[PDB]
């Protein structure tokens, strides 16, 4: 799970799968939700 | 320390330094200052003159002279005369001087009230249990020939930079770094300090180092694990703040200064690992064999054997032949080092001018 | 937010803003630059 | 969610449904549902006109039912307009409602007091009032009628007091009608209200549409002067070896505190420093079998 820090502007959560690995994008609006 | 251990308000505390010259306005309090400013015979500033008049015109009940071994100096002697103090307590760690004026402190301050037994404090864990040692570094053939056909001032530089001392210091640094020890390497010669640090890739601190660089190097020494060895000149001998170290390597020294020797030993005597069972600090005095460094080294060690420390000689180090890199092992490299050491010695008219 | 306190009734509003509110130096250890780390904190 | 928030939402819904028309109710319910709303979002939700929302926003701002935020943002196309954000300041709104109803009941009590004053007189010709105090100074020599100062016409009697009970009846017909309001403020006064603002209202908004031109992220400016838990399931056989691993660390602790070889002994005499049972257990297993048979966009990232 790649997560963004609070200092960055855009909030987005990257998901990495296992066996080509599947990658998903999860962007959010509020910092408490992240 | 005053504002921490005792119930003294900061409004009762005053500091007489260059930056701070404001005194306490109460009827009684604490003032802390330096020997140099109080005993300054030079033309001092108006604010410092006013503060000195305040100190002289006030009858003080107590004076605490830290590092009282420098009181017998020329005008550091006069600080007991310029200040009217009822009680005078001189706190020290190194109560020796190479001249006889250290016997004048009973006349200046008073009788020697208490001696601390350093073995009694070491066996109770109050101070570290140092393993004092003296490594005998033999001088090479081409270096010792130049040592005898030279004056004493150049001889002093020449017996420091013998390649066997480089190899011994490098091996001790490697061995005590593998053990995970914070190491301070003391050498009063600035050129020798720089050469050893450049050869061994370690930071060096001396008089001309900027203060912020000194703080950065000390913070890296305290916390960064890749920096476990610091090379310090006579800056570390005097009162500067240092991180805790457990190993010391004394490359060079200021003649037969027993005070400097005991001050250097005092920088490894307050280690945090004293509570650990079997912990021992280490003190190495790397000396050149068959030189005048032996004489001065014995003179410096004469005070510590009075405290009880035993300096075990080390004429052999196990791992000399099997260390990976030896500084100045090849004869041509030693010859290059030798020749490098020998190479050392009207508002309108104002614009036209 | 505060005139209710004058008349006794409790105001749910905290009083607003309107009432009461406001180097680099030289380095001598040039042989090991990039090895030492910065420590602005303990 | 929070019950006090539900109570203040019902209070705000009740005061607009009673003393205000339907469009005001629609605007306030839009703000109460979607806690953060801009002008374009309000127009898109309500299908309302710019001139239609004028008096509505003016009246809800005059009563502090809707607070406005003047923040402008930077969209990627850089065609930014100074959008106004309509939201609600809950303690300010309930304080405004409380003050308004208190002033209404005080004004009604004052009107009851004024109607309790005697009838007085009024001149139908010059349309001027005259109190009962100044009527007696204007009566005729016959002591029968009160004559006007200007028209010299007999004063007719007003109705100050005939409808006074009606005002009290109006008072009664207000109070039950305001009864759910006062009952709601009991739990409000007995509880704590968190003072919300624009930054607080962004924690509870409801998205009006997917593609919103107004950006809800706050943009600060400079110069304005207004842990994780892990468990280990062990079979208790490897754990002993783990203790052996700890023993290895203990052995390292013996090497860290080890006395150097030149310190423990004298270095004087040395030279100077310078430059197969597997088949057996298989047969036992076969014998076990035999015996048993017989017996039976990219940015910075921080990993958290
Ligand atoms: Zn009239």
């Amino acid at each position: 799970l790649q997560a963004t820090p609070a200092s960055s502007e855009k909030m987005m959560l990257r998901l990495i799968g296992k066996v080509k690995p599947q990658r998903h994008m999860f962007s959010f609006n509020n910092r408490t939700v992240m | 320390q005053f504002l921490q251990w005792c119930t003294l308000q900061p409004e009762n505390c005053a500091v007489f330094t260059s930056d701070n010259k404001e005194m306490f306005q109460t009827e009684s309090g604490l003032v802390v200052s330096t020997y140099s400013m109080v005993a300054n015979t030079r033309n001092r500033s108006h604010d410092s003159q006013k503060v000195m008049d305040f100190l002289t015109g006030r009858e003080w009940g107590f004076i605490i002279l830290d590092e009282v071994h420098v009181v017998p100096a020329a005008m550091f002697r006069r600080v007991v005369s310029t200040i009217a103090a009822h009680a005078k307590l001189g706190l020290t760690a190194t109560l020796v001087r190479e001249d006889d004026k250290i016997g004048d402190l009973n006349f200046l301050i008073g009788p020697k009230l208490y001696e601390a037994n350093w073995m009694e404090l070491s066996q109770k864990g109050h101070i570290a249990n140092v393993q004092c040692a003296e490594v005998w570094c033999p001088m090479t053939a081409e270096f010792y020939q130049e040592y005898l056909r030279e004056t004493a001032r150049k001889r002093m530089l020449l017996y420091i930079m013998n390649p066997t001392k480089f190899q011994a210091c490098q091996f001790l640094i490697q061995y005590h770094e593998r053990r995970g020890d914070k190491i301070i390497v003391f050498s009063d010669n600035v050129y020798a300090l720089q050469e050893y640090a450049l050869k061994m890739g370690k930071p060096f601190i001396y008089g001309s180092t900027p203060q912020q660089e000194r703080m950065n190097i000390l913070q890296n020494f305290q916390y960064n694990d890749q920096i476990n060895t610091i090379f310090l000149s006579k800056v570390g001998d005097t009162s500067i703040d240092l991180p805790e170290a457990t190993c010391l390597i004394q490359i060079s020294s200021h003649y037969g200064s027993r005070r400097q020797e005991a001050q250097r030993l005092g920088r490894i005597l307050r280690a945090k690992r004293r509570n650990d069972e079997g912990f021992n600090a280490f003190f190495y005095s790397l000396v050149s064999k068959d030189t005048q460094e032996m004489y001065y080294s014995t003179k410096r060690q004469a005070f510590l054997v009075d405290q009880g420390y035993a300096f075990k000689v080390i004429t052999h180090l196990h791992g000399m032949e099997n260390i990976p890199n030896l500084a100045y092992a090849s004869p041509r490299e030693r010859r290059e080092l030798l020749q490098e050491v020998l190479l050392k010695n009207h508002p309108l008219i104002r614009k036209m001018y | 937010p505060r005139k209710l306190q004058d008349l006794g009734l409790k105001p749910a509003s905290v009083d607003p803003a309107t009432i009461k509110r406001q180097r680099k130096g030289k380095i001598t250890n040039t042989h090991m630059t990039g090895i030492l780390k910065d420590y602005s904190h303990r | 969610d929070r019950p006090i928030d539900d109570i203040v939402k019902n209070l705000l819904k009740f005061v607009v449904r009673g003393f205000y028309g339907g469009s005001f109710v629609l605007v306030l319910d839009a703000i109460l549902f979607h806690s953060v709303l801009a002008e374009d979002d309000l127009k898109q939700l309500l299908s309302i006109n710019k001139t239609e929302l004028g008096p509505l926003i003016a009246r809800l701002r005059s009563d502090r039912l809707i607070s406005i935020h003047k923040q402008r943002e930077y969209p990627p196309n850089s065609k930014s307009v100074e959008r106004v954000y309509y939201y609600v300041k809950y303690p300010h709104a309930i304080d405004a409602i409380k003050w308004k109803v208190h002033q209404v009941v005080q004004r009604l009590k004052d009107d009851l007091d004024k109607n309790s004053e005697p009838n007085g007189y009024m001149c139908p010709i010059c349309l001027t009032k005259y109190t009962q105090l100044e009527a007696v100074q204007l009566l005729n020599f016959d002591r029968t009628e009160f004559l006007c100062s200007l028209c010299d016409e007999p004063l007719v009697e007003d109705d100050s007091g005939k409808k006074n009970k009606e005002k009290q009846d109006k008072l009664n017909r207000l109070m039950d009608q305001i009864q759910p309001i006062i009952d709601s403020l009991k739990k409000i006064d007995d509880s704590r209200i968190e003072e919300n603002t624009f930054e607080i209202a962004l924690a509870r908004l409801i998205p009006p549409q997917n593609q919103s031109h107004a950006a809800y992220t706050y943009n600060p400016k400079k110069g304005s002067t207004m842990a994780t838990l892990h468990i280990n399931i062990t079979t208790a056989s490897d754990e002993v070896a783990q203790r052996e691993l700890q023993e290895r660390q203990a052995e390292e602790k013996r090497k860290q505190n080890a006395v150097p070889e030149w310190h423990k002994q004298s270095t004087i005499g040395k030279t100077a420093l310078g430059r197969e049972e597997r088949e057996n257990e298989k047969t036992l297993n076969d014998y076990y079998a035999a015996l048993a048979k017989k017996q039976a966009l990219e940015d910075e990232f921080e990993d958290v």
